[PDB]
């Protein structure tokens, strides 16, 4: 029922879309062809920008297929999209395999975006824990 | 922004395969028979949020709509659209493997591409998708995920 | 008092459990012995399936102890368990120590399972954010 | 009204974690110590803070991207979990995922952000098979 | 599942409360050869943990001396929730408790005649 | 806990720059005129607790106050406090870049340090922070993160 407004900076890729009814996330495509050598990393454009509602957060998780099969992970997992943010969503990929380079193709699904409520807690300093 | 007319042909073909009248697809999407007809013929191009509403109405995930499109953009036609009954049967298994079997759920790259591969193998062994059970698909499905 | 149905696909292992009342996680266990050399990964079974309620997500976290002390991590951390997934929970373990091998035995704690609500939002393209809000 | 998060400063030389903009998911944690991580090396790093995560919720320690993208500075156990009962110092398990370049972390530097989130304290009910 | 009867009973016998004492709580009564919690009498985590020791070794040394355990667990818990050295370095508080009782018994030292600080020192050592 | 006396000079200077009376500053923080009065003079030291409350009252992040107090301890005064209008102009450019540009959001270490570094470059270049536009700042920011 909640609508995440999204801008397609790259009109050559489809709107991302929740593939199955209860799935927690929606895959983000690569907008660029990259090769990652073992242990090397890359910030990769996804061709979209989103408006996470106030009181929620965008969360970029790596895909279990790419990671087991090939050792493709995310350096800053889970990547935080703040509600204030309105730039292109990018993914900090890293090749955590010791020998095989990974090739990403513009079009490939290379992460999934979750959205969750987040307690925007008020910090209050105290002297000692009476709790 | 508008999708490039071939989505018209894709929705019409899939609507017919889905045994749906323009009435049923109208009473589900909110689009009038007029707008569905102007989409399906090419008069009006399908907006980017309209393809999402169509998918839901048809009962097909928009991703397949986008990958069928991609077939056209390369070859000039869609083998998958042409033979969408063979593909729908295989995908419903592939879909059932993924959501119910550890060996598939964690090792899968693309549900679309993996359904392609499993047809190629049933085809090149001269077997029918209509002949085989979930267990035969799964066995072969686990192989191609190495 | 929300309920998570869980099947012991492997009966030789204990049932996952909440240690204290406020504790976010329940420890999962390896069903198999794995030796990971430095840098290498392995997909290890936990011998459970779970039924994450619709409107929720299951999350597989690495545990601080093994992480700090021997460099044991999860490649796809955190593991996302969809509400439609009814197969065995598996954990993609990687050894991130440069020299020492890690040896996981059957019955060791290898991950925390968290259950959280997720917004099942529908993605609508807009011309620009300026027109539709900020 | 908003949810309070009580915070102590075991080290008063550092400034208090703060929420920069109204809807920012996290508050940045500062390092309480200076540390050199060579390639592939890790360290458990004090932050000079303790928190009282409300019961029903969980502290989550995420990596700051930027340190992640530019020098490959990650968290081993990401996302680090603070339980509601924990009252000791937040320590961050930092690691150097770059293969060549040592990373130097100065006292007072922003090394991670703390999100607070609601967590379902579910009842586990064993069953034979499913529905 | 009959092994839990010994456990539920032995916890009662140890808990210093009659059948009637626990037989008034959460519903001789409905107790035959006798988990929903005995009014949370003991966290069900521990009842299930003692059960798990039956399926590995025929008996439970933990139940065999629940007196010494309950003391040590309460310490191991204080260290866990209050000490940065313990929280990030622990692997399993139940096991770590059992290990500390093990070492104390071979040093011929009693749990009830020891303070937190002593146990905390030992604890830090077994974790390193 | 009690802070050094230069904090009172920081609150005085920043009250006057934000164009607030002692009375107005009182209404916001909750401190009485007398409290603020003595704090601004050095009759009393500001409680470690209180500086957060002052930051919200002025509408300046508490960590800015801390970083300005660190300058005091080091150089004996604060060049950031003496040129606070310039830091403030640049910091709002720096802040807007962080929230609207992907070459910034994913590369920033410290908005304060980056704010100070853009300022230092403009001084070398003999350029005033009011005689440039956001587009110019962004292009210069991208350099220092690259």
């Amino acid at each position: 029922s909640t609508t995440l407004a999204i801008v397609r900076l790259d009109p050559g890729l489809p709107l991302p879309s929740r593939a199955h009814d209860g799935d927690a996330g929606v895959d983000l495509y690569s907008a660029e062809d990259v090769e990652l050598a073992p242990g090397r990393r890359a910030l990769v454009r996804t061709g979209v920008a989103v408006a996470v509602p106030f009181g929620m957060v965008g969360l970029v998780h790596p895909r279990s297929g790419l990671a087991t099969r090939v050792g493709l992970s995310i350096v800053n997992s889970p990547g935080t999209i703040d509600a204030g943010y309105r730039g292109e969503i990018k993914v900090a990929l890293i090749n955590l395999d010791p020998a095989a380079p990974i090739v990403v193709h513009r079009g490939d699904r290379i992460a999934q975006l979750l959205v969750q409520r987040v307690e925007l807690v008020e910090l209050v300093e105290v002297s000692s824990f009476d709790e | 922004a508008e999708l490039p007319t071939h989505y018209g042909t894709i929705i019409k073909t899939l609507r017919k395969y889905m045994k749906l009248t323009q009435s049923k697809l109208s009473e589900r999407t909110g689009f009038s028979q007029n707008t569905i007809s102007n989409h399906e013929n090419g008069n009006r191009n399908i907006g980017v949020n309209e393809i999402e509403i169509y998918g839901k109405g048809l009962g097909i995930p928009s991703y397949i709509l986008h990958r069928i499109s991609d077939e056209f953009k390369e070859k000039g036609y869609s083998p998958t659209l042409n033979d969408f009954g063979k593909f729908d049967k295989m995908y419903s298994y592939v879909n059932k493997a993924y959501y119910n079997d550890g060996d598939i759920y964690y090792s899968s790259y693309d549900l679309y591409d993996e359904t392609i591969k499993l047809l190629e193998l049933l085809k090149e062994s001269k077997i029918n998708v209509n002949d085989i059970d979930y267990d035969y698909v799964l066995k072969l499905y686990k192989q191609i995920l190495s």
